[PDB]
């Protein structure tokens, strides 16, 4: 749902820095002299902000030592079918980067392995002053932190090709986070309109970093590996750590917890971590089963959750859900539905990014408009 | 776990000449990334190292286009097409493809001249360092060539291991070289003993000078 | 026995609490360079197969080279 | 428009779920135990459920008795080069999965071709125990199986390789189906405000399945050839049969067709399947027009829909649309569009997920306050 | 925010169309015999249309004169190992060609290099009849070109493979263009609750092409090369020139403004071309910083921007935001924020599509509720 | 000749009435396996083109097979 | 010195005024073709190492020609 | 369609001494992932044939390692190290690359021993089937190696064709085989002649025996 | 700047014998899509050239099957397996691979014959042109093969050299050939002299035919 708010920035942005520094008459000539002698060093460019530089590989001393002299004999001999093979594996390495860079703009994430391999950045993140625990954590999810890279295409200036490969540098690493999935809460009243619905618009991650807590609204910007949730901040929003009162008390005075109304008396279902939210409506048929046994539970058209310790699968009318077979205890808790804290004809039946006090406030708005008009007759 | 061969340690040239030094890598010193990291460099007497090639063949800044390198695999060559005399210095030849890099022995560059037999001196202690309670036989190997000589001391024809100390300078704008022999013995024992001779073996022939103090 | 997840019926939602951060918080940024050799293709009157396959690929290298000339 | 409501779910639970079992101790000697000596068995893992399984190569073989035994130790010429090109045939497919899946996170949407081939796939679907139906149906449109099938890299242990295809079997085939394009309907007053936009929100594709309609929201997650819609259940809902009333009566009783209110004065147009729906309000130029003859006809500032046969192009201002070539009888259905039903100042015009039913509550309370207000004064 | 409104069209219908001319019976001998002593050669189809035909690769001269004849001897004898290299060279083309094409059903954008290598694209740009303008224009941007090109797989009959390249023609060119980027504005009263947001959702960009204005409003559609902003005009809306007018004068009478309204209390920030702008609000830190100096600004909880010169990084809470470094003048326009223009318990909370004269009229109604309810009274 | 399209004005809609339905509603999870062979170590001396072409590619089966050990 | 910006306070927008403009407003087509040859294989039972790693390409040739045919 | 040639098809082995059965393919076994899928097979009289080997090379759980797999291309071997009592059986090689898999001929192995006349007797019919109105005259060649002989009756001198029936024991403890060839006339032709002959070639000689009934 | 040559320039055929003719490429001729792109074409006098054949080896539509190209490098043949009477003209090799094309310098093509001698006639002017101003005299060869052959005039022994003109007819069908040489001279000059002779070189002998004016 939500996700509206959180502003635009540039992903690519310090990459871009990086190749307009680069385009400079000497800046190439800086970073070929630097890398005269050895395969990596270290170049504080024009700008004063050092940066660490590879020479992964080196077409110009296979062609000029291995390839061109063979080429000119005055006789065009070549005398073994090897030359062609060595030049086509060395070859290789040049001839995929620059396909995949002409299908992405320059910008390509993830970082590929022909671009630039494990190895080559196993050795870049073990090779930079920051906290060993960072270290670790770059180097036991190599291809996580690929994931979350990018690459900037630079230049092609006197006789090098460089490029930018853009890794993430973790700040906050090992505090707690936590997953919140909301589902449709609505009347189950027997009759056919007339239903109310109201619902969660807070669902996404939250991890608490330094005081407060950063929200991430889209399941698809974070990546999780069975304990880590690897996010990036700058599709986030920072918030205090009162949205936690939203959980237990969604009516508390010291947060106003964002909510959505709706007059729309639909079936669904939210497949969680451990187990799965189904909100029956109407005549949907609702059902929990197991793949051993069969049905094993019906829905009778509520908020329900159950476990995944004996449920396998979930099936809402012709729709089929997996649920997720990971481990790990489940706690349910009772308590009537909040809706039914409210009457109809005088719930808005219409707000998308409301509150807990937007829409306490248009019910009592309109409940005085209804007696003030009353009063007088 | 490298070991590095320069081959030879002691190059007699001739100025104009053209000289050449064999490095012999144990194992192979092609690096990762399709070049070999093989550097030479040279080191005067008193000065530290000076690179003069890296990568075999790339030819250092501030070196004269006479020095030259080459080779492959695990052998390699550094050669000077007229040899001048600011290039009689040390040479040392460096691995750099795996960490952390391995030196050569070295090779000495020295001037090749004809053989010249020494001139043979023997200088018994004085009589103020036998009242020191001391003494001490000096014998000099004066404008000799090549470097290689022997000398073997005999107290009453006896020959002498330990208690001597041999010296030898750089080479000389004679192109000769020099020798000092110091045989150390306690004031006692060289009163007790009565012939003491300096044996010299070079290319010349076999010269003993002696004495008799008591 | 590390990741607990609870259910709330009042307010219809879950929270999955068994879990650890990892943010961005920060770009890293370095640079990896390939050294390149320009080419002036040899004018060889011979169609012999092992090199008329060396010309095709140097065409496909040089072919490269310009296709990497797609910056900005 | 709608999509919101449809619940979230893993698409690769199920792969997910074999992964896991397949993270044993000795379910990888059972795998390697079945296939010793065959290339394709069915075994049954330690939960009870059996899978599949295909021996596609055999690096091993290869390696280990014609390449292994030249190579060591010292002497190790090697004449007849064609060996080393032999091995990159062998380990062609290996490098190409391996790059695939490093660069997609373990999930491949569409497998390709190196992944698993068309060979291999036709005998997975000629191996399946499924209905004779199901296989011609997936047997004649296999490409179409392959976008809507995942790959998922499970496990590398002792001496194999193993990964996951996640292949889609079809339960509701050839069952009546249909698609539904719906277009702003607005007011045609000469003020640039004080306008009033009406539109239907429930557009898509309905598929009848059983006893119900499975409404799939959004056109993009529904392939189409030329008869069949291949559609994901996952992201559907169930609704009754009686929402496709609300495409010929709208106020019907029967159900509560789901719509939105604006004030977005804005011409558009929606290319249908045998022509093109063209919504033409203010000042803005429309035109139908044909690449032999030229223009040739014009909007006259509404919710006008013009078949495909003389028309080859639509312009709608500085928007160019191509019309559809399919062949197909059209029908024009007359009638007064339904925004002509409401007058403004009692219309509520801030609607996003709003109904029939909705919008008559509201303008009934509007209504009644309107005479509730003069019966006093 | 605003971009559901553009309405669907097919965006290859024209290569569609030309794969379904492509499908009779002797429209391939046509095809074969244009091209069977040419390399290409324009074609008229059976509907009129003509079209350019390219013979980039003849395997069948290759396989029947290099392969064939070599491989039937009655003894197979190959004693030159450079023939199956040879031939893995020119069957690599088609190759990779079926990778792309077999992993996504026939539709791949950007043109690949083995699908259409730039030597012949350019070729193709110097051969369509076109102004020098547009010819020099596609010379220039050939990588862009592909960016907005797509291939179409059509036939495989008697002996060739055809597939169609569908390249754009650009004719609207160096016309005025701008870019608008909204952030929310909100009150920043010293109440926790009863807070006030207002935001405009006409953002996204702006050409002028013909007496009006083309809209584009997702920043992703529109790719810029450092002048030039490259759009598709099918996913655009037409507007009058008086849209412009919303950002300076927002209560023009002559046209009517979309905006939003919401108690969503949030701090963001949003980097614009030349600069930042910052949303901060509640008790959120925002940061101005500099990567010499460090912190260099604070802002005091207000709408905020901030030119690129001598900043280099924003920072509001936890998110860090990275400017972009391009040159150019930045002017900053002072003037009091709108949102102080309304006062709360009248100003309506929910609204999302709505415009000044939308939300004005509401205030309007309310405020004559209020006052007719008590010249009763 | 079999699809059919009618459009109404008042709701101003269209709707494509002559398809047949192909829904997913399930999964079926095969496995695709590869026998591999772990090799340590060659040693291969000489730097001879067929030998170092050999070693090289060897060198990109034991890269693509490292590689591969990461993912989950 | 080509592109400039506003910022209005009022609004709280920002205008980048300085850019040009390239719309598509239009397609073109053209059709690229391959002629192909169709392979009956020989039925050598001569196992060559040549022969055989011939036969292979050919048959990925071949299959590359079926995968192909499944057309849409 | 595959052809599967065994060769021989008849094997004399000695105990302690190697065997080896060649296997022809028509057609090349080489499997799409890489594999042969060639299988060896042993079968005992009256017994189920037991897979041996299985790829050519890998040899089934429970297998002595004494036989061993081998072979390439459309030529494979079975081979036994030292041949043992147990070994004495039918053996059969199966293609298994193609669906649905081919059987070759098959192979028997026996033990090799010494060349041995056979003992060679002929019965008469016995007066109670003259009774019973056939007439039956059995030849019996006993104790002979090997087991390729001929057989040839005479009636009067005139060799019968057809109306003769040959059995072979199997292998005895001695190395030897038996052989039984009936005869069958009707009783009117047994009685229409008077000399009945049963001549047997081996490798001995040719030997008759012969009766004058009536 | 592409060089084509065709051989020989002058292609004497005998009908029902084949005939070939040779097209040399100065540079290759291969395309970058893998063709090569040489076509044969045939010029008929008074006609305009009709393409035979394309891409090396193709023969266009009403092609005879006769007619057939090959080669490859930078070596290319037209043949012609059973030459008929309509493949008398004229034949062009064009390369199509660089653009724009280039054609070799074209081949005649007539019948082989046996040797005719000429008959050889000399005309004087008549009365009629010495009036009108001038002199021609016309030297008339008739029914000869093969077309070389050398015309000479002399006027009182002196040969000429300009002011002659030379016409030849095409083969006709006795495959032989004519020739008319003009020889153009002033009245007064043509008065001024008294020998007029024109000697005639052929594969017969040296003949001269001569006449005396004044």
């Amino acid at each position: 749902f939500l996700g509206f708010l959180l502003g635009v920035g540039s992903a690519i942005a310090s990459g871009v820095a990086v190749c307009k520094v680069l385009h400079l008459e000497g800046e190439v000539n800086k970073i070929k002299s630097a890398l005269l002698s050895t395969n990596k060093a270290v170049v504080s460019l024009s700008n004063g902000v050092s940066v660490l530089t590879f020479k992964v590989l080196d077409l110009k001393n296979y062609i000029d030592k291995q390839l061109l002299p063979i080429l000119n004999k005055q006789s065009c001999s070549i005398s073994n079918i090897e030359t062609v093979i060595e030049f086509q594996q060395k070859n290789n390495r040049l001839l995929e980067i620059t396909r995949e860079f002409s299908v992405n703009a320059g910008v390509t994430t993830p970082v590929s392995t022909y671009m630039l391999t494990n190895s080559e950045l196993l050795s870049l993140i073990n090779d930079m002053p920051i906290t060993n625990d960072q270290k670790k954590l770059m180097s036991n999810n190599v291809q996580i932190v690929r994931q979350q890279s990018y690459s900037i295409m630079c230049i092609i200036k006197e006789e090098v090709l460089a490029y930018v490969v853009q890794l993430p540098l973790y700040g906050v690493i090992d505090t707690p986070c936590w997953k919140l999935h909301t589902s449709p809460l609505c009347t189950t009243n027997t009759k056919e309109g007339s239903n109310i619905c109201l619902t969660r618009t807070d669902r996404g991650w939250y991890c608490d970093n330094a005081g407060s807590v950063s929200f991430f609204p889209q399941a698809e910007t974070c990546k999780v590996q069975s304990n880590r949730v690897f996010c990036d901040t700058m599709n986030s929003l920072t918030l205090p750590s009162e949205v936690n009162l939203c959980n237990v008390d969604i009516f508390n005075p010291k947060y106003d917890c964002k909510i959505m109304t709706s007059k729309t008396d639909v079936s669904s279902s939210v497949i969680t971590s451990l187990g799965a939210i189904v909100s029956c409506y109407g005549k949907t048929k609702c059902t929990a089963s197991n793949k051993n046994r069969g049905i094993i539970k019906t829905f009778s058209n509520g908020c329900d959750y159950v476990s995944n310790k004996g449920v396998d699968t979930v099936s809402v009318g012709n729709t089929l859900y997996y649920v997720n077979k990971q481990e790990g205890k489940s706690l349910y808790v009772k308590g009537e539905p909040i809706i039914n804290f409210y009457d109809p004809l005088v719930f808005p039946s219409d707000e998308f990014d409301a509150s807990i006090s937007q829409v306490n406030e248009k019910i009592n708005q309109s409940l005085a408009f209804i007696r003030k008009s009353d009063e007088l007759l | 776990v490298k070991g590095m061969t320069q081959s030879p340690l002691f190059l007699p040239v001739t100025l104009g000449q053209p000289a050449s030094i064999s490095c012999r890598s144990s194992q192979s010193l092609v690096h990762s990334d399709g070049n070999i990291y093989l550097s030479w460099f040279q080191q005067r007497p008193g000065q530290s190292p000076r690179r003069l090639i890296y990568k075999v063949f790339d030819r250092d800044s501030g070196v004269p286009d006479r020095f030259s390198g080459s080779g492959s695999g695990t052998d390699f060559t550094l050669k000077i097409s007229r040899v001048e005399a600011e290039d009689v210095a040390h040479y040392y030849c460096m691995q750099a493809t795996h960490w952390p890099g391995t030196f050569g022995g070295g090779t000495k560059l020295t001037v090749l001249r004809t053989v010249a037999a020494p001139s043979v001196f023997l200088f018994p202690p004085s009589s103020e360092e036998l009242q020191a309670n001391k003494a001490t036989l000096v014998c000099l190997i004066s404008d000799f060539y090549p470097g290689a000589v022997t000398v073997a001391w005999k107290a009453d024809s006896s020959p002498s291991k330990a208690g001597v100390e041999t010296t030898t300078p750089s080479k000389q704008s004679n192109n000769k070289y020099s020798l000092s022999s110091v045989l150390s013995l306690t004031p006692e024992q060289w009163k007790s003993h009565r012939s003491y001779s300096c044996q010299v073996t070079h290319e010349g022939s076999t010269v003993e000078k002696t004495f008799a103090p008591t | 026995q590390n990741i607990t997840e609870e259910f709330y019926q009042s307010t219809c939602s879950a929270v999955s609490k068994g879990y650890l951060s990892a943010l961005r918080t920060g770009w890293y940024t370095s640079v990896i360079t390939i050294e390149l050799s320009n080419i002036k293709e040899n004018k060889c009157n011979g169609t012999d197969a092992k090199v008329k396959l060396i010309k095709q690929e140097l065409d496909k290298y040089k072919n490269a080279v310009t296709e990497l000339q797609l910056l900005m």
